[PDB]
């Protein structure tokens, strides 16, 4: 598909079955998403950008589906304010910029 | 190092 | 070009003459450049990102030219850690994510 700009790239994604929406964000080297009770072994971890840092747990080969196309790979969850899907992921599913 | 450049208007 | 996202998707740009690195970020609303001089007017703003909120000096109507495109509109100027060409300009010069 083509994702135009004009507005926040928002697809729905998928993580345990449930749906969510996500940001595509290629100014993102991680995955990020809104604080959520996943199972499984974590570790802390801070990322950073623009503000500052925020401390997440981080999960490793989580199964994702993005726009219906599978994933999986490492996820972070902590007090983001959207979800992020981030460079590591983007690369999976073939995402390109394209001007 | 920071890699998560999300950003909001305002 | 297309440009796949294996590393960070940085060009250069041009900008009062000068020139720069800037990261292509389709998860910012807005075009954020390190601390810099800029011809012109401004007004003081804030924006948001993944750590919290940061002031910005906001120039309207900026000549860019980016990778080899045109584009003039707003540039913000602040304590962000790398210069970021968010959709406000990645519109201007025919930018979309495709998979």
């Amino acid at each position: 598909p083509q994702i135009t700009l004009w507005k926040r790239p928002l697809v729905t994604i998928r993580i345990g079955g449930q749906l969510k929406e996500a940001l595509l964000n290629t100014g993102a080297d991680d995955t990020v998403l809104e604080e959520m009770n996943l199972p499984g072994k974590w570790k802390p971890k801070m990322i950073g950008g623009i503000g500052g840092f925020i401390k997440v747990r981080q999960y490793d080969q989580i199964p994702i589906e993005i726009c219906g196309h599978k994933a999986i790979g490492t996820v972070l969850v902590g007090p983001t304010p959207v979800n992020i899907i981030g460079r590591n992921l983007l690369t999976q599913i073939g995402c390109t910029l394209n001007f | 190092r920071p890699g998560n450049f999300f950003q909001n208007r305002p």
